[PDB]
């Protein structure tokens, strides 16, 4: 019953003009038999050199970027160009965007490692609009600013509505838009008790 | 088998508090206000008392999940100081190192 | 300073829009809103799922040891200590037949 | 004045991976991806290639046997979204009452002998059986030719 | 005297690996972390569950590969994927490893409801950093 | 000479001016049709050629997360809307229109509207519980001058 | 491959819809990790990837956070002798600008799928949209 013998590492058969992206298509752990590099890692012993790649736990503990190389990334993005769409050229400045698209909706995603993809913070939404963008009479603007309280910032003239009460993000988003519509329409309405200010 | 009989009793306390959470919330809400008649509040004060003692959520103790140690636990990992140090001092906790400064 | 009619009526118009408490409520009665707006302590996954299922781990690994797909060095150590102890005549007595009658 | 907004492109959930896969080609100095990438574990001969894969399939079947035989230990679900294909399977009928519905379950599970017994029992009682349900029984019996579905177990 | 995770000196005949040689105060200085997940980063949740899973995953691999592990395993979590990287001695036949890989992956994927992959690098024998 | 598509044909059949007139699922998939499809897949069933192909398969099976990450993937609370969670006073119609019970239920329904951890169905259950609770206590309420239902 | 090369590689199907696309004024990607070198390598991959797709990107390093806590070194008594532990969090913020909704999905997938182990992302999309049609015109 002879013991099994290991083959010579396949790096020996690798040419120096190979297609390396094909060797590491995706993220994989460091394989000393597939990486054709004399890399060494480890604090050396006195009168010693750093440890070699074979049987090196430290190199295995590293999150290597062998799959992501300048040659791979350029070849990858070349394929991913078909997906992208072109930003409208007219919106060449931030001020130009505020003119045509005054409402700013903030949504946050979170990426973590685990079996569950759920994060409680993903439901929160924040709407930001400038009162200048809204068509408000002198009466309306004063009423809008008193109702919103600290949501309005005099320095920036921006109204901030933060909605996280609802479970989902599509509900919290629709709620902030609702809060804006009621505040705007209510601001224009004039109540008899307002004449006693 | 759980670590010990103390961890077993705690597990039951945690599973009976989950069943009676809505009930103890609805009843206790009737007591934590000043808008309802005091007669109703005095009666709700006894309905909550009549529920089983293990439903009460203040009888839960946080114990090390691996050794059932009642004190010395770190709430982020649910481990005792002795068990945490064994995993940390061996490089087994992701991102935990010794503090030199 | 005091709140004039305009100030108070504006505050109620605001609360009505933002779904806040509209009436004048004591601090005591504001707990009812807190109790029903916050998940209770017993309903949080950290509380009711504080422990791993120690029964599933102990039972699953024991079954794997009997299928030959897992090796428990700790159990094999104890299994041989029992064998040697029984040979020495120090084994576990049968239930109901203990030294005391 | 009005800005023209681009029309959003859409693609399948796997479309991006398919695009990235197209870039890479086969590695000429490596064994097939199925085989473990270690010099000790690379198939030297064609016989080892089939043996190595059959040993892998054997280990997968040994795990699926344990999972389907001790399902109580593989029931806690901690995966959000929920993964149906990583849950224990149940193939034995759980409807005890003898009704046309119970027969339909056995037919769905593809049990041939148990379904015949419950069909005959339904006829013995005389309870009505739908022609469509009676056809689902014949499909199972005709397709498997009156023999229990082939499977491997202890 | 401090005793934690310190392999002590004898008479210069005790082989120790690189991981064993370095005491706890060299963590993040000379040797890295065996597990890499996002659960101990600032403002992150589920640290306790990642730590409990690791403890089990290490006992499982030790028993499933008895006497075939050259060094401690390295656990790598990306998204919901789990990756186990173990240095294993060349004791067992090749076909036996293919069985244990298929078994250990399927069993641990149906137990934690995540895709688990096993990466095995075979060494001729344990690598000795120094003799202490 | 041996032209593949030039020459005489059987001519038993005629050009399909009408095509696929009966629908493919004429009946629910039978065992015969369900099993034939499984065999067609095996015809082109080859092992993974790289990690990309493996991840593609996990994605089709739901094992691997979809990207870009959505923390609410598959998490729809019965297809509800914000107005359903926020405006809950419709369910208090059975309760007295005014008085202490109305003042209390106002606080209860205010908290429920600000609860993101409960569904609409669960919130209604909290309201229903109080409706039956006060109904049982009709005699104590009447003594305090409160009339319920 | 020297002589054996694919002929007509199959490419995924991308169908242009009739729905208008989202317009993200800003898109902040906050990556977090215990290791600075990993963030440097990921920052290079992300900046190179953005530049290759035409996206405008900027990078800055938010200040690091170190959380320290003390534990009891002995198993029993010896109070005065303690052991301290820390966790270090380092940040790299990739602030993208003027992205359509299709460009932000393909980019985020590509960089999220290549997120190394031990690294956490926090995308903060900022959409810009017109005013609600009701709000546009005051109605009594
Ligand atoms: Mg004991
Ligand atoms: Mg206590």
């Amino acid at each position: 019953p002879m013991r099994r013998k290991a083959l010579p590492p396949r790096t020996e058969k690798m040419d120096t003009d190979q297609d390396w992206p094909s060797v590491y298509p995706t993220a994989a752990p460091f394989k000393p038999s597939a990486v054709p590099l004399p890399v060494r890692m480890g604090y050396p012993v006195k009168k010693g050199v750093p440890m070699a790649k074979e049987g090196n736990l430290e190199l295995l503990k590293i999150p290597n970027f062998l799959h992501l190389t300048p040659v791979a990334i350029k070849r990858h993005c070349a394929a991913l160009k078909d997906f992208c769409t072109e930003w409208p050229a007219a919106l060449d400045s931030d001020e130009k965007c505020e003119e045509h698209f005054p409402v700013e909706i903030d949504t946050a995603d979170y990426v973590s490692s685990g079996p569950s993809i759920r994060n409680p913070k993903a439901r929160a939404v924040t709407l930001r609009v400038k009162l200048s963008s809204l068509n408000l009479d002198n009466h309306a603007k004063k009423k809008l600013i008193k109702l919103v309280g600290e949501r309005y910032c005099k320095a920036t003239d921006v109204l901030t509505i933060t909605t996280d009460r609802c479970p989902l993000k599509r509900q919290n988003y629709d709620y902030a838009v609702y809060l804006l519509t009621v505040l705007y329409h209510e601001s224009w309405k004039t109540e008899d008790w307002e004449n006693s200010k | 088998y759980y670590v010990d009989w103390r961890m077993l009793r705690d597990l039951k306390r945690r599973k009976m508090a989950y069943e009676y959470a809505d009930e103890r919330l609805r009843i206790n809400s009737l007591r934590k206000n000043t808008i309802l008649p005091k007669d109703l509040q005095e009666m709700a004060g006894d309905e909550i008392a009549a529920l089983p003692r293990d439903s009460c959520p203040v009888r839960i103790r946080n114990r090390c999940v691996m050794t059932s140690r009642p004190r010395g636990v770190k709430r982020r990992w649910r481990l005792s100081r002795i068990v945490f140090r064994h995993l940390a001092d061996h490089g087994l906790l992701s991102g935990v190192q010794r503090a030199i400064w | 300073s005091p709140l004039s009619e305009y100030a108070l009526r504006m505050s109620r118009l605001s609360a009505r829009i933002f779904g806040e408490v509209a009436r004048s409520t004591d601090s005591k009665s504001m707990k009812v809103v807190s109790l029903f707006s916050e998940q209770p302590l017993a309903k949080k996954k950290e509380t009711y799922d504080w422990y791993p299922n120690h029964n599933t781990y102990f039972a699953l690994m024991g079954n794997l040891r009997f299928l030959g797909l897992y090796r428990d060095e700790h159990q094999d150590f104890k299994d041989e200590q029992r064998r040697l102890k029984k040979l020495r005549g120090k084994g576990k007595p049968r239930k109901g037949e203990g030294k005391r009658a | 004045e009005e800005i023209v907004i681009p029309k959003k492109k859409t693609w399948d959930k796997v479309a991006v991976l398919q695009a990235l896969a197209s870039t890479v080609n086969r590695d000429p100095t490596a064994a097939p991806y199925v085989f473990h990438d270690d010099p000790y574990l690379i198939p030297t001969s064609a016989l080892e290639s089939r043996s190595f894969l059959l040993a892998k399939k054997s280990g997968e079947t040994a795990a699926k046997f344990i999972i389907n035989s001790y399902p109580k230990y593989f029931q806690k679900d901690i995966a959000e979204p929920h993964i149906p294909c990583l849950m224990p399977e149940y193939f034995e009928p759980q409807i005890e009452d003898v009704s046309e519905a119970a027969l339909e379950e056995r037919i769905r599970l593809r049990k041939v002998r148990a379904s015949v017994d419950m069909f005959d029992q339904l006829l013995q009682a005389g309870t009505t059986v739908s022609l469509e349900t009676t056809n689902s029984l014949l499909d199972l019996l005709c397709y498997y030719g009156d023999q229990e579905p082939p499977a491997d177990y202890p | 005297k401090n005793r934690a995770a310190r392999v002590r000196v004898a008479k210069g005949n005790k082989p120790v690996s690189y991981e064993e040689a370095h005491a706890p105060h060299y963590i993040a200085h000379r040797k890295g972390w065996l597990s890499l997940h996002t659960g101990n980063l600032d403002g992150e949740d589920h640290a306790a569950e990642r730590t409990l899973e690791d403890v089990f995953l290490r006992k499982f691999m030790m028993g499933t590969f008895p006497g075939c592990l050259a060094d401690q395993i390295v656990l790598k979590r990306r998204a919901n994927q789990v990756d186990i990287c173990a240095l294993v001695l060349r004791q067992l036949p090749a076909h036996k490893f293919y069985f244990l890989v298929g078994y250990s992956e399927t069993l641990l994927s149906h137990f934690y409801k995540c895709p688990v992959r096993l990466h095995l690098q075979t060494v001729p024998s344990k690598v000795v950093y120094k003799y202490i | 000479r041996k032209y593949l598509f030039k020459g005489k044909r059987l001519s038993i059949f005629a050009d399909k001016a009408f095509a696929d007139e009966p629908p493919e699922p004429e009946a629910s998939p039978s065992l015969w049709e369900i099993e034939f499809a499984k065999q067609l897949a095996s015809v082109a069933d080859q092992p993974f050629e790289n990690g990309f192909e493996e991840m593609i398969q996990w994605t089709k099976e739901g094992k691997l997360w979809e990207f870009p990450v959505n923390n609410e993937a598959g998490l729809d609370d019965d297809g509800s809307e914000f107005h359903e969670h926020i405006f809950l006073d419709k369910y208090l119609e059975d309760f007295p229109k005014q008085g202490p019970i109305r003042l209390f239920m106002e606080l209860v329904t205010c908290g429920l509207s600000k609860n993101p951890y409960l569904s609409v169905k669960q919130k209604v259950e909290h309201i229903e519980w109080f409706r039956n609770y006060f109904n049982e206590k009709r005699d104590i309420l009447k003594e305090n001058n409160i009339a319920f239902t | 491959l020297h002589v054996d090369v694919p002929k007509d590689v199959t490419r995924p199907t991308i169908t242009t819809s009739d729905e208008p696309d989202t317009l993200y004024k800003r898109l902040s990607i906050l990556v977090k990790a215990h290791d600075r070198a990993v963030l440097d390598s990921y920052e290079y991959f992300a900046v190179l990837a953005a530049k290759e797709l035409g996206i405008s990107i900027k990078v800055h390093e938010p200040p690091r956070k170190i959380e320290r806590f003390t534990l009891l070194k002995s198993v029993h008594i010896f109070k005065k002798h303690r052991v301290q532990y820390e966790m270090r969090t380092l940040y790299r913020c990739l602030e993208l600008k003027h992205l359509t909704g299709s460009t932000a999905s393909v980019y985020l997938e590509y960089i999220q799928r290549n997120l190394p182990e031990g690294v956490a992302m926090e995308v903060t999309k900022t959409q810009i949209q017109q005013l609600p049609e009701h709000i546009k015109e005051p109605m009594w």
